[PDB]
RNA sequence: AGCCAGGAUGUUGGCUUAGAAGCAGCCAUCAUUUAAAGAAAGCGUAAUAGCUCACUGGUCGAGUCGGCCUGCGCGGAAGA
């Protein structure tokens, strides 16, 4: 999980959530594109 | 039971013999007989030709026991044989290859459709020759 | 596909195979595996011809409008997937019977096989072939 | 009989040195002990040496499989116009002119393992040339072995460039410094680096006698063009600090002074001349300049004094050819290649004493 | 948009005839079997093998999708 002012989608199944209403981008293939804020 | 499940599709060139000391170690994943292959091998090449690399089909079923189908030799070194170049594609307005015949490709194109299948064999004759001409090398009639 | 130009030429090259061809021939099976489309395809090739493709555009607007001209009872082949194939060299020749070959030889299903023609109706599984 | 089969045997001379020299047979033997170390499914888990032998395997190969076809063509290139001279078959006798030109090229493909070894093969370089001591006769044979080799890359066609020189008091030189300039100047003259000896009756002694002078020629391509002081400052910790203070109550506030430690190293570089952070820093910047390439230096110092501890200790193996000039006979004691014809010598007939050198080197 | 099938053919395709064989710098963009398949979007293994997407059909079946011009907000935003 990467903190970054501006967040994108890494990868196909990079999709992008507003939990909290803190963007942040979740993948369920690379667990490593894992992203906050943004 | 078994019939086609260790499915390989391999054979380096044919123009050489005893597959044991580079390819042995390919049928070695599961233990294949390395002789009887490379009889196998050398009772393929001898009857037809023993020059040019030519691919192999082996399926090895239940008890350790395989069987054969030959394939038709590619097209790169088919014509590799026919053509008898060593230039090649990468180098379009470098390096580009003289033409080929139309009827000598027919040749080959009998040779092609005996050894596969096809819906027609006419418009698999017109794939080869797409094939050669993104080897660098011309074809004409 | 873009527009009706692309649309109806699947439909128009459908159209000219349904007036001189007369079995009517199904199969619903979803395998298409590329042996068997090897076979399949080469046999048509190998005994009829090369106008049976393998078009499951099966529905009841679509390939209906393909043969409005011809034997209005291929109207009820209009639900789910299913190959329609005619038969032009030799009407209601032997097609029928090395195609169901295949189904002894592992093609999957064919959903409620009738025989479709040549009869001019259904379940009839075409003992009699007409060559 | 004829010049196209002696060409052939010709072509046979230069093989059987290649044959004789790498052993071709056991060279060949040397690979099917490998390929059953190869042929093995264990070898997966050991890749960085399978990879290693990956293409070791294929080195093996463009040497034994060249010359496996090449014994071969020896009788065949010569059997084939030895038909087509009988029946006098004028393309027959066509056909085994290419045939030249087939283990030629093969014998061209051996002729890249000739120069295989070395990685500035082609790079242009220096005939340094020192003398010994010898008296004066010392001082003649550095000029004799100055055009030894000054006539010779001229016969083959490399430009002879004279960079530095010196002359002898009475007679001859005494270090000549000669650039050879163009392609392929380092290859060949890469097995000419050690001494060579003369052995001639001295004509400066007024009673002359059999003097033994010696005379060394080091050669060294010297091309670069990569200095690299690595002045990224992603290294160089900077440290600022205040000085001792004599200036009151301004020196002892303002943080002037200035450290360069250097990240990867540990060098520290200080400066407190100027009153002024930004012109120390400029000093201190050009001073940790200086300290990290006169390390760099001294690390291509240390590299260079352990190349020279393998070649201090050989001693009396660095002696090249022994000119023997009082009973006409030349002796290249590296290999033992012996020659009765020093008037051709100094015309620059090396040419033996390079193929016969340098393969076997 | 999902859930069901294929995802091929020569082609282990010419590197320079050590190894990327739909996958490092290799080249170039072929023709057929066709509902449908790019000599290729990613992972992966010296290499392969293997699993998905491209694209296309069946199906429960309606609107839906991608940008642009803009008003007002959001994250970027940590100091005694
Ligand atoms: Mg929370
Ligand atoms: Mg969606
Ligand atoms: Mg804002
Ligand atoms: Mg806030
Ligand atoms: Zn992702």
């Amino acid at each position: 999980m990467k903190v970054r002012a501006s967040v994108k989608k890494l990868c196909r199944n990079c999709k992008i959530v507003k939990r909290d209403g803190v963007i942040r981008v979740i993948c369920s293939a690379e667990p490593k594109h894992k992203q906050r804020q943004g | 039971a078994k019939k086609v499940q260790a499915y390989v599709k391999l054979q380096v060139a044919a123009g050489m013999a005893n597959p044991s000391p580079p390819v042995g170690p390919a049928l070695g994943q599961q233990g294949v007989n390395i002789m009887e292959f490379c009889k196998a091998f050398n009772a393929k090449t001898d009857s037809i030709e023993k020059g040019l690399p030519i691919p192999v089909v082996i399926t090895v079923y239940a008890d350790r026991s395989f069987t054969f189908v030959t394939k038709t030799p590619p097209a790169a070194v088919l014509l590799k044989k026919a053509a008898g170049i060593k230039s090649g594609s990468g180098k379009p307005n470098k390096d580009k290859v003289g033409k080929i015949s139309r009827a000598q490709l027919q040749e080959i194109a009998q040779t092609k459709a005996a050894d596969m299948t096809g819906a027609d064999i006419e418009a698999m004759t017109r794939s080869i020759e797409g094939t050669a001409r993104s080897m660098g090398l011309v074809v004409e009639d | 596909m873009a527009l009706n130009l692309q649309d109806k030429q699947a439909i128009v090259a459908e159209v000219s195979e349904v007036a001189k061809g007369a079995l009517s021939a199904v199969v619903a099976d979803s395998r298409g595996v590329t042996v068997d489309k090897m076979t399949e395809l080469r046999k048509a090739g190998r005994e009829a011809g090369v106008y049976m493709r393998v078009v499951r555009n099966t529905l009841l607007r679509r390939a209906v409008e393909g043969t409005p001209f011809e034997c209005l009872k291929d109207a009820f082949v209009g639900p789910t997937l299913i190959a329609y194939s005619m038969e032009h060299p030799g009407a209601a020749a032997r097609l029928f019977k090395e195609f169901a070959k295949a189904n002894a030889k592992f093609e999957v299903k064919a959903a409620a096989f009738e025989g479709e023609l040549i009869p001019a109706s259904q379940i009839d599984r075409l003992a009699t072939l007409p060559t | 009989i004829n010049p196209v089969n002696n060409r052939i045997q010709d072509l046979t001379e230069r093989s059987d040195v290649l044959r004789g020299y790498l052993d071709y047979d056991a060279k060949k033997e040397r690979l099917e002990e490998v390929n059953a170390e190869l042929e093995q499914p264990d070898v997966w888990n050991e890749p960085e040496r399978a990879q290693a032998l990956g293409k070791e395997r294929s080195s093996l190969e463009a040497v034994v499989d060249t010359l496996d076809q090449m014994k071969q063509g020896l009788e065949d290139v010569s059997g084939l116009l030895e038909l087509a001279v009988e029946a006098d078959d004028e393309e027959t006798f066509n056909e085994a002119v290419a045939e030249l030109d087939a283990l030629e090229e093969k014998l061209a493909q051996l002729e890249f393992r000739r120069m295989f070894s070395g990685e500035y093969d082609s790079a242009d370089c220096y005939l340094d040339i020192q003398a010994g001591s010898g008296g004066t006769e010392a001082q003649d044979w550095a000029s004799m072995l100055e055009r030894m080799y000054l006539r010779w890359a001229e016969s083959r066609g490399f430009k002879t460039e004279i960079i530095e020189e010196s002359e002898g008091e009475v007679a001859g030189i005494k270090s000549v410094t000669i650039k050879i300039s163009g392609d392929y100047a380092y290859g060949w003259l890469r097995t000419e680096t050690g001494v060579h000896r003369l052995v001639r009756k001295s004509p400066f002694d007024s009673g002359g006698r059999r003097h033994t002078s010696f005379s060394s020629a080091f050669v060294y391509p010297e091309v670069d063009d990569d200095i690299d002081i690595e002045i990224n400052p992603a290294d160089l910790r900077i440290d600022v600090y205040r000085t001792s203070g004599a200036g009151g109550q301004h020196v002892n506030r303002t943080e002037s002074a200035v450290r360069i430690t250097h990240i990867p190293t540990g060098i520290v570089t200080q400066c407190q001349n100027d009153r002024s952070q930004h012109k120390n820093k400029d000093q201190a910047m050009k001073q940790m300049k200086a300290k990290l390439y006169e390390l760099e230096m001294q690390k291509k110092n240390a590299e260079k004094q352990a190349m020279e501890d393998n070649k201090s200790d050989i001693g009396w193996g660095s002696q090249i050819r022994s000119y023997v000039l009082d009973d006409s006979r030349i002796k290249d004691l590296r290999t033992g290649v012996e020659t009765r014809n020093t008037q051709a010598v100094l015309d620059g007939s090396l040419d033996q004493f390079i193929e016969a050198s340098l393969k076997a080197g």
